[PDB]
């Protein structure tokens, strides 16, 4: 038997339903979600890290002049200084006075720590949504396996077959471009591998951590050695990746709405809560018993003992029944006023039973069905004493949940009396108009 | 921190994040005097009960002056064919019941 | 690279090629590649057959 419905996108709150095959007893059905991962598709653009400018050994001619060649290196620099007369240990290095030459070349390469901490640049695209569902029905226990959130692919769990419907909204917390540094994710924009302002984020961009080609601008510039000392000095702006790790804001896993905790290994966005998820399930035919082999209840009377506003399981009521035989049959409230804690009751011959419920209304006007027989329930509820709890609400608050019986009476008084005070005013002008026509003739 | 019914999650140091939700306790009493029903809905809905009270005091005010515009228009039409002629006999039903001004002469 | 940010050095000169004025692509959302040719086909999406 195929039973289709619409479930909300809430993780901890189970969805309870009662299927109805004609000629057979109803079977209780409970669907609960355990996960909700939105997995976008990413392609890596480039990585970035702190640089390391290594300097080779300069050449020192005693009296001569050479010019270097343009070498294929990232940020390669040459500058020939004339007439240095350098000193080393054991006297002066060269003899030809006032005409000497130091090469002093330098270039920029990647650092040793770039294989450990590096910011990875990603472009995301819409991918797959996957969820895990906990399923039970009848006398069968809970069985769980992961599903695909699209209205085509079915999943076989136990002996059933579930098709989770596509999400009603395409909301995703990721921007078009993201940066994944270490553990957390950031929303950021890229200089697109051809630009970099030498001090902010893209002063050293490599397409792959093991790639050969590298782009780097760091304003590298050599200085003249002084006082006859063999060394090559240089000045340049500091690292932009080192500067970025201080002046970065809050990550995406502390900013994102709907309580989406963000994991990393497929770069998912776990446990969001937006929209609704349609369902479609296939209960096997061996889980249906015949209608003649079940108790048939009669003379149902429901009285609500204690009710309260609290979010979790706030309400106790008593139902007095009379059954032909002893057995089990489930209970269910199909309205959205109250949800039921229990799933089934054990019956006897003319006894009583108790159930627990939770509601947000002052006056519940819900009904429940037991042993394919219905009974209405009414009562009053009190506000709760607690201020802050650490569990979400089991129910859904409606528009008329907060309006009491006294507040309804003032609405009818302040609308019906003012409407009749114009109607009497309108009918007053329809009396003298008929009188004036009688006075004319 | 203001915590609503949707919830709020806070982290402090290297401790794991904790989530807390707000219930609907309030302070006022809904089943009582008119100075208590207004107070109870002012705490539960502070953004709506100051508009609905201003709307219901504007619908009543508009309905009050429109009705007495029609009631007094009915009133002076009772008198204008009877006070022009003092020798016309005013019926005793029209003296007090149908219109306010009683008979004379 | 056809984007208005990345510069390329052709010899000594430096060329920046701007973005294309049309966002037209011949491919669909789902394609099937058999051999050396591509087909704009739809999918059973791994669940149906």
């Amino acid at each position: 038997y195929e039973h289709t419905a619409v479930m909300p996108n809430k993780v901890g709150i189970p969805y309870k339903a009662l299927v109805e095959r004609p000629g057979y007893a109803p079977v209780h059905l409970q669907i609960q979600l355990v996960n909700t991962r939105i997995i976008p598709s990413t392609n890596l653009e480039y990585i970035t890290c702190k640089y390391k400018t290594k300097v080779p050994s300069p050449v020192v001619k005693c009296c001569g002049a050479t010019q270097c060649t343009s070498k294929p290196h990232p940020d390669y620099q040459c500058q020939v200084f004339s007439g240095v007369y350098p000193f080393m240990w054991g006297g002066a290095y060269c003899f030809c006075d006032t005409e000497n030459t130091q090469m002093s070349e330098a270039y920029v390469e990647r650092s040793e720590e770039c294989s450990i901490d590096h910011a990875k640049a990603y472009k995301v695209h819409t991918g797959t949504v996957q969820a895990m569902v906990n399923i039970t029905y009848g006398s069968v226990s809970w069985r769980s396996a992961d599903v695909y959130v699209n209205g085509e692919t079915p999943a076989k769990i136990g002996d059933a077959k579930l098709i989770i419907g596509p999400l009603s909204s395409a909301w995703s917390p990721f921007d078009n471009k993201v940066v994944v540094y270490g553990h957390e994710v950031y929303n950021y924009d890229f200089p697109e591998y051809g630009t970099g302002k030498a001090g902010s984020f893209g002063d050293l961009q490599s397409r792959t951590s093991t790639s050969n080609d590298l782009y780097a601008n760091t304003n590298l510039k050599l200085q003249r050695p002084q006082a006859g000392i063999v060394h090559t000095p240089f000045t340049q702006v500091p690292s932009g990746f080192e500067r970025w790790k201080k002046d970065k804001g809050a990550p995406l896993n502390d900013v994102a709405p709907f309580g989406c905790s963000i994991a990393l290994e497929p770069l998912r966005a776990e446990n969001c809560a937006v929209g609704s998820i349609p369902i479609s399930i296939d209960i096997p035919d061996a889980a249906f018993t015949r209608i003649s082999e079940t108790p048939t209840v009669s003379d149902l009377e429901c009285k609500i003992t204690e009710c309260t506003y609290a979010f979790d399981f706030g309400g106790i009521a008593t139902v007095a029944y009379k059954s032909s035989k002893a057995g089990n049959c489930p209970i269910h409230s199909p309205s959205g006023v109250a949800v039921i804690k229990e799933n089934d009751v054990t019956l006897a011959e003319s006894g009583s039973f108790t159930f627990h419920f939770s509601t947000a209304n002052i006056h519940p006007a819900f009904k429940l069905q037991v042993c394919t027989s219905a009974v209405t329930c009414k009562g009053d509820c009190k506000p709760p004493k607690d201020h802050i709890v650490d569990y979400p609400a089991q129910h859904t608050e409606s528009f008329t949940s907060a309006i009491s019986a006294t507040a309804w009476s003032w609405i009818k008084v302040l609308v019906g009396g003012t409407s009749a005070f114009i109607v009497l005013g309108l009918i007053a002008t329809a009396v003298v108009a008929l009188v004036l026509f009688f006075h004319r003739h | 921190f203001t915590v609503t019914g949707e919830g709020l999650e806070y982290t402090w140091g290297n401790h794991p994040p904790k989530r807390v939700w707000a219930q609907e306790s309030g302070e006022g009493n809904p089943h009582g005097w008119p100075h208590e029903v207004v107070v109870y809905y002012y705490n539960r809905y502070p953004l709506t009960t100051i508009i609905g009270l201003c709307t219901c005091v504007a619908i009543i005010m508009v309905s009050c002056v429109t009705s007495v515009w029609l009631l007094c228009r009915t009133r002076n039409l009772c008198i204008t064919p009877y006070k022009l002629a003092p020798n016309a006999q005013v019926p005793i039903l029209l003296a007090l019941l149908c219109c306010i001004k009683p008979t004379r002469a």
